[PDB]
């Protein structure tokens, strides 16, 4: 009755205003994709290492 | 997704002021008078059905 | 001025009956204002007695009231102001700054009779708060969104406990906190205000990651009931509207009970057991239910409770005991032993204090601690009559460990720089679990008892062992 | 849009003509509106206000009918028209409530929409008489060994769960529900106990955790959670066990079996206290209403094992009473203790001593006891009662230079005490419960170190599962132990004990 | 692989049984044990490689 009148009128005559998209961006964290787990260096180099490892070793006790 | 859910609530509050506006419109218009006459005859029919 | 004008008919203390005019009636839980040279007295409408005569409860003092005094009707449930400009000022019950940090720059106002969230809204807990306090962390770990409860004697450093918690956890947390003090000393209030300005959490040159709502005991009982409600609504605004998680702190919730009991009597309700309000359960319940972790936020209440004459068999503490999720018992005896923590370790219980959820190692360690202490307590009777010497070797090793553990639970606090002066120590959760495991294994049974006493973590215990040694 | 859908639903409500018998509130205070009007009104009739609040009408006085409002007074106002709903309390009953968390009226608070409801039946109804009784013998196995052997009960029967405040009181209860899954899976509807947990005055979060745990153990598919939460008001709480019982009648009437756990009547009492005091009725002993006994007696006598003649059905019940600091002399406990057919009494020392379950079996009793319980389990647990009895007496002799006889008792007894520990929220299958106790009976566990009891237990079970799963199936299916079966079982135990 | 890493670690405990000293034995065993435990914990902890877009 009044229900029908109120509804018909309410829906029709009052148009939704959807939110500002900019504000939505604000309320989310923006995020651009993370980059690189890195390439870590090749452990040990030169005949410094070779000599060190061969020579230093004798680390068995008597 | 969170802001989307918030927007659903916000839509309801947007629609809340729309209810207030529509209430003011019904009570403003001589629909206030003319639909009261409609209610009167509807009650006459209802009460006659008793 | 509303044409809803009522004339007082009876001033019989807080009960003030008003005689609103024909047809015009407010509604239960509404707010009436009576303009006075003592601001506006707020009357919360609590009954209708009909014939356009309502019966309402006073909040502000009722002295000088003229019987027949015109009463405007605000028309709705007492609405406080909420915002992020409520942060950093002491707001009294009637929503007025009593620290005079100028008028609150309200965004929104809300009623203080906001309804608790529904079952659907609640989001199931699993977060683990950690306070960096060894007893708490190990023996009753806290959870974010929890309902921590500081059951204890009268201010048995109860305030001191809250101060430590705020000092560590609040500052650590980026979110807001809400410190609400219901009926605590106005001396103590000034110290807290100064102190939290000092900790800078209240920064008057900036914003504040905490708000204060201090209602103190010198305010009529009716106002005392709705100090809690007032604070709660600010927290809801934070949880909901700002979305941010918080850590609520309320003090002391026995005052909330006591206040409610008093105005029940005035309201004429037949007093229940130990004079408590018949509506005690629901009042506590509304308060607790309102505080919850939702899919909008998380609120971690820490509610001080004063346990009269240290009897938890008293119905008011016992009812609260059910209603809370992370109980703590602060025993006088343990305070007297000089240990601060004053906690009763066997009586600490928390919603999160599981097995796997606290970690298998943590669980096992804690099971061992509990047994050791429980044994020590059991053997205390044997030691009492028979004597210490009639115990076994296994028992003696257990006693030695228990005394060491007892004093290893001692952890200095920053808020005992006003006591001892000794700077606080706070030990991270992982570190505590590891350190306690060692002690139990007896890896630190080569460390003196007093080198655990009133010193923090394992590094400190070892260091104090060296210190005592030389 | 959500806006359009909501509008559609509301729009689809129009036209009134139902209102007839009006009342007008004279004064509304304390949730006790007092109306002059509603001349013809049934007692505890549902009434719908102008605000829309619903009530029952406990006081029918000569000039006023004192409606009790179920809801908040926030929207209620004085002088209000009070339409007469015209129905004394009735609740949907049906199979749909399986897997439904519902509020007292029945409105799902888990929002699982419409309920498959095969009746609306009144909530306050009279209990099954003398003639509706068949002999009680049907096992109730909770998967907790102490309960199952030391204090077991039959279906349709009472038995209190009176114990220390929130010491996992709900946890002790929850263990049973999980064990009902095993039987539930089985087709037979005597093995389908359709459980009801009645959460009275309980936080929505706490019950959410309960619900979540139940979902995890998939127990929701025979579980019903009747919820009167802490927020839910005292009228709902007052009717909460009664309403729940009516649901139980439908299953029972169908000849099926079910288990209703009223948790906790201590909060029910307080709600009744709130109602009575507010209705200005004189309060009984310990400020708990005088006719609270009458409420409890009506509720607790509805649990019944029906006659074969009137169809064998049952409605097992397990009321939970929260001991206020271990007080069992309190008025609400004393009354309940008399009505109940058994008690289980949780004990704080035991909890502290890491005995979980913390049940003190001395102060646990069953008045149905051995009448129901597996015959097999009866055979191998007569000894257990006697052994434990000695262990209790010789318990205090545990604190020096001790007699060999006492010391032997202590060895057997201590191992048993460790054995009855069970990691809460894990129930055990009876066909493996019988073996564990059997081992203890054969005293082969005397030779097992206390710490190694736990490891032994699971290992023994696995050893039985691989090696002697013939035995496990035999124990299960025979449900009885022949001397030959006990022989073979002993051999298996010996063999495992050796390793 | 990972079974190699841990097997040689424990093997080296019993090799150090037969060769006195373990000065850098423990450092080799420790390193292979560490990264083995890290990758197994990585692969089992592993969140998806990409975002979903089915439901959300």
């Amino acid at each position: 009755n009044v229900i029908q009148d109120l509804y018909l009128r309410e829906l029709k005559d009052t148009k939704l205003a959807p939110s500002t998209l900019q504000d939505a961006e604000g309320n989310v964290k923006p995020w651009n994709p993370p980059q690189k787990p890195n390439l870590p260096e090749l452990e040990l180099q030169g005949p410094e290492a070779l000599k060190a490892y061969t020579e230093q070793n004798v680390e068995t006790a008597h | 997704v969170r802001y989307e859910a918030s927007l659903r609530q916000l839509e309801q509050r947007q629609l809340a002021k729309s209810v207030i506006s529509r209430v003011q419109s019904e009570l403003g218009n001589p629909k206030f008078q003319e639909k009261v006459l409609q209610q009167s005859i509807s009650e006459i029919e209802q009460l006659l059905s008793k | 001025s509303t044409p809803i004008t009522g004339k007082v008919t009876a001033v019989i203390g807080a009960i003030v009956d008003v005689h609103f005019e024909q047809s015009e009636l407010p509604a239960i839980l509404n707010a009436l204002e009576i303009k006075t040279p003592q601001g506006k007295l707020v009357l919360e409408v609590a009954q209708h007695l009909g014939e356009n005569t309502v019966r309402t409860i006073a909040m502000d003092g009722t002295e000088g009231l003229v019987r027949g005094e015109k009463v405007l009707d605000t028309g709705g449930p007492i609405s406080v102001p909420v915002g992020r400009e409520t942060l950093g000022r002491i707001i009294n019950v009637i929503g007025e700054p009593i620290d005079e940090r100028g008028p609150i720059k309200s965004k929104l106002r809300k009623p203080i009779h906001a309804d608790p969230p529904s079952f659907a809204e609640q989001s199931t807990s699993a977060e683990i708060l950690e306070t960096g306090i060894k007893v708490v962390d190990l023996l009753a770990p806290y959870a974010r969104g929890g309902k921590i409860g500081l059951f204890g004697g009268a201010g048995v450093g109860k305030t001191v406990f809250i101060q430590e918690l705020i000092n560590n956890i609040a500052k650590a947390h980026g979110g807001f906190s809400v410190f609400t003090g219901v009926g605590e000393r106005t001396r103590e209030g000034n110290d807290l205000y100064r102190e939290m300005k000092e900790t800078g959490v209240i920064n008057l040159e900036g914003e504040s990651k905490v708000a204060l709502v201090f209602g103190q005991m010198n305010e009529p009982p009716g106002a005392r009931a709705r100090v809690a409600l007032t604070g709660l609504t600010i927290a809801e605004y934070f949880r909901d509207e700002e979305g941010q998680d918080v850590l609520l702190f309320i003090d002391n919730i026995f005052r909330f009970t006591q206040a409610g009991s008093e105005v029940s009597a005035l309201l004429g309700r037949i007093p229940s057991a130990v004079g408590y309000q018949p509506t005690l359960a629901t009042d506590m319940g509304l308060l607790q239910e309102r505080i919850t972790t939702t899919k909008k936020g998380s609120v971690t209440s820490v509610q001080a409770v004063y346990v009269p004459a240290d009897d938890l068999t008293d119905p008011a503490p016992a009812t609260t005991f059910a209603h809370l999720d992370a109980t703590t018992v602060l025993s006088r005896g343990i305070s007297e032993l000089g240990i601060y923590p004053a906690v009763d370790p066997l009586d600490s219980k928390s919603r999160l204090l599981d097995a796997a959820v606290v970690g298998q190692e943590h669980y096992d360690v804690a099971s061992k601690v509990q047994e050791t202490l429980q044994t020590y307590k059991s053997l205390q009777d044997i030691i009492a009559i028979l004597g210490m010497d009639e115990l076994s070797e296994q028992d003696k090793l257990t006693v030695e460990r228990a005394r060491k553990i007892q004093r290893f639970l001692s952890q200095p606090f920053a808020v005992a720089e006003v006591f001892t002066g000794i700077p606080g120590k706070l030990v991270r959760l992982k570190d505590t679990v590891a350190s306690f495991k060692a002690v139990l294994e007896g890896k630190y049974d080569n460390i003196p008892e007093h080198a655990f006493y009133m010193v923090g973590g394992i590094e400190d215990v070892v260091a104090k062992a060296e210190k005592l040694a030389a | 849009e959500v806006s359009s859908i909501l509008e559609e639903r509301i729009k689809g409500v129009s036209d009134e003509a139902n209102l007839n018998e009006t009342g007008r509130v004279l004064a509304v205070g304390d949730g006790i509106a007092r109306v002059f009007g509603l001349n013809n009104i049934q007692a505890e009739e549902l009434v719908e206000f102008s605000s829309g609040v619903k009530g029952m009408a406990l006081n029918l006085e000569p000039g006023q009918v004192g409606i009790v409002l179920f809801g908040s007074d926030r929207l209620v106002k004085e002088g209000e028209l009070v339409k007469r709903t015209g129905n004394i309390v009735d609740v949907p009953v049906g199979p749909g409530l399986l897997g439904r968390v519902v509020d007292a009226l029945g409105n799902p608070i888990d929002g699982k929409g419409p309920i498959d409801a095969a009746g609306r039946s009144r909530a306050q109804v009279k209990a099954p008489g003398i003639l509706p009784r068949r002999s009680v013998h049907e096992p109730v196995q909770t998967g907790l060994k102490a309960v199952d052997a030391l204090v077991p009960i039959g279906r349709g029967q009472r038995e209190l769960i009176i114990g220390d405040r929130q010491t996992g009181k709900t946890a002790v209860a929850l263990d049973t529900i999980l064990n009902q899954k095993r039987w539930n899976n089985g087709s037979d509807e005597s093995k389908k106990l359709y459980c009801v947990y009645v959460a009275v005055g309980q936080k929505r979060s706490t019950v959410a955790q309960l619900v979540q745990t139940l979902e995890q153990h998939d127990a929701m598919k025979y579980s019903i959670i009747v919820a009167a939460t802490a927020s839910e008001a005292a009228p709902l709480q007052y009717l909460a066990p009664f309403t729940a019982a009516s649901i139980g009648e439908w299953f029972r009437d169908n000849g099926k079996h079910a288990l209703i756990v009223y948790d906790d009547l201590s909060k029910q009492a307080v709600a009744y206290r709130q109602l009575s005091l507010l209705l200005r009725r004189p309060p009984g002993r310990e400020a708990y209403p005088g006719d609270v006994f009458y409420l409890h007696s009506r509720l607790l006598e509805r649990a019944a094992k029906l006659s074969e003649k009137e169809g064998s059905g049952s409605l097992t019940a397990l009321p939970v009473i929260e001991t206020q600091g271990g007080d069992v002399s309190a008025y609400i406990p004393t009354n309940v203790i008399s009505i109940t057919d058994g008690q289980i009494f949780l004990e704080a020392e035991l909890f502290y001593k890491g005995i979980r379950p913390a049940i003190n079996v001395g102060l646990s009793v069953s008045r149905v006891g051995s009448a129901a319980q597996v015959k097999a389990l009866k055979q191998v647990a007569g000894s257990l009662k006697l052994f434990l009895a000695q262990y209790r007496e010789v318990a205090a002799f545990a604190q020096s230079d001790l007699d060999a006889s006492t010391k032997q008792t202590l060895v057997r007894g201590e191992r048993l005490t460790q054995l009855l520990k069970q990691n809460q929220y894990s129930p055990l299958a009876t066909e493996e419960q019988v073996p564990l106790i059997y081992a203890g009976v054969n005293g082969h566990l005397d030779g097992i170190e206390l710490s190694r009891i736990g490891e032994f237990e699971s290992s023994f079970l696995s050893y039985l599962k691989s090696n002697h799963n013939e035995l496990l199936t035999e124990i299960r299916e025979k449900g009885e132990l022949s001397k030959e079966l006990l022989a073979s079982l002993k051999s298996a135990t010996e063999s495992f004990v050796a390793t | 692989a990972k079974s190699a890493a841990n097997k040689l670690d424990w093997a080296k405990v019993i090799s150090s049984l037969r060769i006195t000293g373990s000065t850098a034995t423990q450092l080799s065993s420790f390193k292979k044990r560490n990264d083995e435990a890290r990758r197994q914990l990585l692969e089992l902890q592993s969140q998806p490689t990409e975002v979903d877009f089915s439901h959300y």
